[PDB]
RNA sequence: UUCAUCUAGACAGCCGGACGGUGGCCAUGGAAGUCGGAAUCCGCUAAGGAGUGUGUAACAACUCACCGGCCGAAUGAACUA
RNA sequence: GCAGUCAAGCGUUCAUAGCGACAUUGCUUUUUGAUUCUUCGAUGUCGGCUCUUCCUAUCAUACCGAAGCAGAAUUCGGUAA
């Protein structure tokens, strides 16, 4: 296969039938899933899934509050 | 051709509902419910057997089928 | 943390309007009523933005207000001792729907004969019954699906596909390379009650057989304080 | 391991002053909160509807410190105004309503202590700007009552 | 049908070559000819150069009744009637100049009857705020400022 | 908080029976009669006329108040099986192999039988539940019906219909075969 | 990362083998004809660059082994306002010594005339060092080359007049004449690589 | 614990609207709210972004932000231990 | 490690007494994959033979997840001694 074709045939076939609900429910169970895996872990794990807990908390509310102090 | 739920039937603690006290000072004797306090402690009172008006807590009496 | 549901994540410009945009509503109806002395409640129910902008266009000369309906009857004080005329409860309680006042001074008759012309055409009509059958044809689906030319058309876009069966329960596959439906498949017929799922398809391939008409429940003259009820449907 | 002593003196010097600088700012904020019915009867310059008459005898300070006791009336008759039926009201209302009463007993009693406007306490009062040893060395801050004061 | 006379607007620069690239997704399935067709384009918008116009074309029986239709960015532009920006050359023409109130309200006259507003002030109005966008000053001032001086009862504007 | 008394409501149709004596439920409908054993839950059923049931627990907590909701559903879900029945569509597609799926009886079980899913020599066996019927509609191509009363069993048989043949090793960007479920809904599908 | 995971997917061009190359303006032509001649997957649309990149493709004649590498398209531009885009055709026409094939539309599907088609030709003139040139007039079916004018024969003489050309014709959609012209080209550069064995 | 919303109908859900100068200005082979830099205005509004995402070569279509109908009682955020 | 900009908690309600998590730039080029024939090693009371168990912090074999993962071959993870 030439040049980008994944894009070529999923334009010229599809994807899966069953594609698009299995992502949906995907990201309906990563609610439940990210507090399983801070409860579950233990050791190194724990405390490396904890760290990147800590600064996607603290990037989600950096860019609340820019955004609405540029809005505003 | 009816449906059939049978399934239960309980004394119910509710205001008249009359009491016989299984402990204390006045072992025996009859009394009614005046007043709910919580769900473990309710007013009772019976003037007839001697019982005082008083607060107590549901583990020191049995309900009775009457009221 | 207790299980709880949390919301979800969008950065938008606009900002949730509060009990002043009601208030200014419910201030402007009574001020409306007293410089206005035709009165009239209308039920606009499913019409487009751009049908509106073009009967404000046209009675460009009196006021129409399309305010929530429990607003507006409480600016008219539908309560049975309240009022800001003579007895206006009749014309309170006639508010039913998406109601609309339309306050004008002009006429009595023409403002209740140009309305019945006013009638131009609108979607398939969700809860009424529709006319033009459809059927698509064995083979690969268009734009118009079936409401243009020979090669006057532009086939559907493949992105298309998975609203087409998975949202309207059409049975499709791609198998060269557009939709190319199996089989004809009949969408509507005439003089049947029309679903929600026949007048998202109708919608969707483009088809106008229902019309939107105005239908004005009364109109209240201040002068003489009375309200004189229609049947313009 | 490395902490030493060094450290501990360190954090101990920190936490302490740290404490007490707390301790003292709320002190502060209490004797000001306290001080409230002194600034009140202090503000336009000894009530300056009557700042030629300086007297202030025996009635004039009784309807000021009914004026000090209600002059939060608007508060609590708007938040009754506001208070929906089916609901329990605010904590704002009933601290304000608890404020209210407990003044109000406190006046039944003996009613605030405040300035004497016997003496020279009205012209301490003028040029006493805002300390708190007004009381230290000039203050007769003599109480009264809602009828004939002693 | 009798016939396919719909509007094909076709916004490309005017005076120019309307090569049809652009055109043969929508007219060279339809049985025209090319080259009568740019030239007919380039004769209607034989007036704006290097300045694209949207245009129309009445589908009439394999004759393409061209014209052009009027917006405000063309006249509002061809307004502050500026030199020319090539693509061989330094491309950056920042349009920092300055119109006349008189060709504003001109503009307006001209669209009033492509707007919802029935009052020549809210049309100057929004003409003011596609000068602003296009950064073509007017009577040398910031003309958003200026419109809220004319919201405020600045100007004189008979309808 | 544990509140003091908590209630769910079960409207019970027309021409269908329920019988409920110690959380054993059997609902008898104009399609056949299911049951169900709700013996783990410790809550109280009530008759109030002949078409109200009403469930209670008194007492409970958050973890136990939890669970009225779920068992008035599942009571729900057992009516709607008697009254309508649960009709579920698999449709299977393939790239260059085409899947021969077959109904067998091997010593009286009712198997589905797939061969030559993705050019395999293997033969998958799924076996039939007892009450779920398969039917291989017409006019349409390359398709099953599955039919039951219940909704669990006709579920879970498609559920497993769908598990047997999974891609493995491969790119599932790329090979795009296999069975699906592309409709759930009711034998009686209106009325 | 990015450019590891876009080289990974990069055709296979051998630059010391038989290699027929196509060329043209940006409508479709040349990647039709590569889809008649070989297989491939290059796309046919009636839009300008439906190929943003190079193809290619294989085919067997005389039993030998022969590449074809199809083109995205050069627009209209003298030397450095061109884009990587047509660079890459630029640079695959300077570097492969090859048989070079120019597409030509008589008919105006493209948006491109006949004067501006044989205006680039006679730009790009010298881009052909030792390259076995020749020019193919497509859709003949919608317009048949004979069917012209004096004001078209005279242009159509100058791409006629150089040393290195062969006009044919051919109508890719129709299936008319794919065959000969493949089989042409082919025995062009296999005559021109056969006779400079100098060993 | 502190802020909010709510019978002038709050939260969740279904359904309808989501407009007009304008395909704003540069860049681009082409990018029309959605590859980028600039930008951030105006009208009509009950409300509607020179656009929150999915999408097309570019258009379309859908969604979201925001308003309206139906249903009818309390609900949402941040924080403390 | 040093230096600077931040900015949620902060100095048990003070931002700029005085801290200050998450970030962010600078400083360490034979600065266009160049040179560097180098093992710039460590190690002085242990090393080898024979033989048996245990840990998991998993190299291989078993089963899964992600990746521009076409196939083939790999990479990064999970369970697992
Ligand atoms: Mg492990
Ligand atoms: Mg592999
Ligand atoms: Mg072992």
């Amino acid at each position: 296969p030439q040049n980008d074709y994944i894009e070529r045939h999923i334009k010229q076939h599809g994807k899966r039938l069953d594609h698009e609900e299995r992502k949906r429910k995907r990201e309906a169970r990563e609610s439940h899933k990210i507090s399983e895996r801070a409860q579950k872990l233990t050791g190194w794990k724990g405390k490396q899934f904890a760290k990147k807990r800590y600064a996607e908390k603290v990037s989600m509310r950096k860019k609340i509050k820019a955004h609405e102090q540029s809005k505003v | 051709t009816d449906s059939i739920v049978k399934a239960s039937n309980w004394r119910l603690v509710e205001v008249g509902r009359v009491v016989l006290i299984k402990k204390g000072q006045s072992a025996g004797k009859l009394a009614a419910i005046v007043e709910i306090i919580d769900q473990k402690k309710v007013l009772i009172d019976g003037p007839k057997a001697g019982v005082p008006r008083q607060a107590i807590n549901l583990g020191q009496v049995v309900l009775t089928p009457l009221t | 943390p207790r299980s709880k549901r949390s919301k979800l994540v969008t950065l938008a410009q606009t900002d949730k309007k509060g009990r002043e945009n009601k208030e200014r509503i419910f201030d402007e109806v009574r001020e409306a009523l007293d410089t206005y002395r035709y009165v009239w409640v209308l039920h606009l129910d499913d019409v487009r933005t751009p049908v509106l902008q073009e009967i404000r266009t046209s009675w460009a000369g009196s006021k129409l207000i399309m305010g929530k309906r429990k607003v507006l009857q409480k600016a008219l004080g539908e309560k049975r001792e309240e009022e800001y005329k003579e007895n206006l409860y009749q014309l309170s309680k006639l508010c039913s729907g998406v109601t609309g006042l339309l306050f004008t001074d002009e006429d009595v008759n023409t403002v209740k004969e140009y309305f019945k012309s006013y009638v131009r055409s609108d979607y398939s009509r969700p809860n009424t019954k529709a006319p033009l059958t459809f059927t698509i044809p064995e083979g690969i689906v268009y734009s118009r699906g079936g409401q243009i030319p020979a090669e006057e058309d532009v086939p559907m876009i493949h992105s298309l596909e998975p609203t087409m069966r998975n949202k309207f329960e059409i049975p499709t596959k791609i198998k060269a390379g557009k939709i190319t439906i199996d089989s004809p498949y009949l969408v509507c017929t005439e003089g049947e009650k029309l679903d929600v799922r026949q007048a998202l398809i109708l919608k969707q391939f483009g088809i106008a057989a229902s019309e939107f008409k105005v239908k004005v429940s009364a109109y209240y003259d201040n002068d003489s304080s009375t309200v004189e009820s229609t049947n313009i449907n | 391991h490395p902490k030493g002593r060094k450290y501990e003196k360190l954090v101990r010097a920190t936490m302490r002053e740290d404490k007490i600088a707390a301790k003292k700012k709320l002190h502060q904020d209490k004797r000001v909160h306290e001080l409230a019915r002194v600034k009140f009867m202090q503000d336009v310059v000894n009530s300056d509807t009557f700042k030629g008459q300086p007297i202030f005898d025996h009635a004039h300070t009784r309807e000021f410190i009914q004026s000090f006791i209600e002059r939060d009336d608007t508060e609590l008759d708007e938040l009754k105004k506001k208070r929906r039926s089916n609901r329990p009201p605010s904590n704002r209302q009933v601290l304000l309503q608890q404020r209210r009463d407990q003044e109000l007993k406190e006046f039944k009693a003996g009613f605030l202590c405040p300035d004497l406007s016997d003496a020279k306490n009205m012209e301490f009062l003028r040029n006493w700007n805002g300390t708190f040893g007004l009381l230290n060395t000039l203050r007769l801050i003599r109480i009264n009552d809602k009828g004939e004061q002693v | 049908d009798p016939n396919e006379v719909k509007y094909l607007y076709l916004r490309a620069v005017g005076g120019e070559v309307g090569a049809s690239a652009a055109l043969a997704p929508k007219i060279g399935p339809l049985g025209l000819s090319p080259k009568k067709v740019g030239e007919d384009i380039a004769k209607a918008t034989k007036e704006f150069k290097g300045i694209k116009v949207t245009v129309q074309l009445k589908i009439q029986n394999r004759q393409a009744a061209a014209s052009v239709v009027p917006s405000a960015s063309s006249l509002v532009i061809t307004a502050l009637k500026e030199p020319p920006r090539d693509r061989k050359k330094d491309k950056n023409v920042k349009h920092s100049g300055n119109i006349q109130l008189d060709e504003i309200i001109e503009i307006a006259r001209q669209m009033r009857d492509k707007s919802f507003g029935r009052t020549l002030a809210s049309v100057t109005k929004e003409i003011l705020g596609t000068a602003q966008s296009v950064g073509c000053r007017v009577d040398f001032k910031n003309p958003h400022d200026i419109i809220e001086g004319i919201n405020a009862g600045e100007i004189e504007i008979p309808e | 908080m544990k509140y003091i008394q908590t209630e769910q409501q079960i409207e019970v149709p027309e021409g269908v029976t329920v019988s409920i004596k110690s959380r054993i439920v059997k609902v008898v409908g104009p399609r056949g009669t299911l049951t169900k054993n709700l013996k783990h839950i410790d809550v109280t059923f009530t008759k109030v006329n002949n078409q109200l049931i009403k469930v209670a627990v008194h007492n409970g907590g958050r973890k136990h108040v939890a669970a009225l909701r779920t068992v008035k559903s599942l009571v729900d879900n057992m009516i709607t099986g008697v009254t309508k029945g649960y009709k579920y569509k698999m449709r299977y597609v393939y790239a260059h192999f085409p899947i021969n799926v077959n109904i067998v009886e091997k010593d009286g079980a009712k198997f589905i039988e797939v061969r030559n899913f993705l050019g395999d020599k293997k033969i998958r066996n799924v076996p039939v539940r007892d009450g779920v019927t398969i039917e291989f509609s017409t006019n349409v191509k390359d398709e099953i019906v599955l039919s039951g009363n219940s909704v669990e069993d006709v579920s879970q048989n498609a559920a497993d219909l769908q598990q047997i043949c999974r891609v493995r090793n491969k790119d599932i960007r790329k090979f795009l075969d296999g069975i699906y479920v592309s409709h759930k809904g009711f034998i009686t599908e209106d009325l | 990362e990015q450019v590891r995971q876009h080289i990974g997917r990069l055709p296979s061009i051998d630059p010391n083998t038989r290699t027929l190359l196509i060329c043209g303006y940006p409508n479709v032509g040349k990647s039709s004809f590569l889809r008649c001649i070989t297989k491939s997957d290059v796309d046919v649309q009636p839009y300008a660059f439906t190929t943003k990149s190079l193809y290619v493709g294989h085919f067997d004649y005389k039993y030998l082994r022969f590449q074809a590498i199809d083109t995205p398209g050069i627009l209209d531009r003298p030397t450095e306002e061109m884009n990587n885009i047509e660079m890459q055709s630029i640079y695959a026409i300077a570097h492969l010594r090859s048989c070079v094939l120019y597409f030509m539309d008589l008919s105006e599907q493209c948006g491109f005339t006949i004067e501006a088609q044989v205006k680039l030709f006679h730009s790009i003139k010298p881009l052909f060092a030792n390259k076995s040139v020749m020019v193919v007039i497509n859709k003949t079916d919608i317009i048949r080359p004979e069917d012209l004018d004096e004001e078209r024969a005279q242009l159509l003489e100058s791409v006629k007049e150089v040393p290195g050309v062969e006009i044919m014709t051919s109508s890719c959609q129709l299936e008319e004449n794919v065959m000969e012209v493949r089989n042409k080209a082919c025995e062009k550069l296999l005559a021109s690589r056969i006779e400079n064995k100098l060993k």
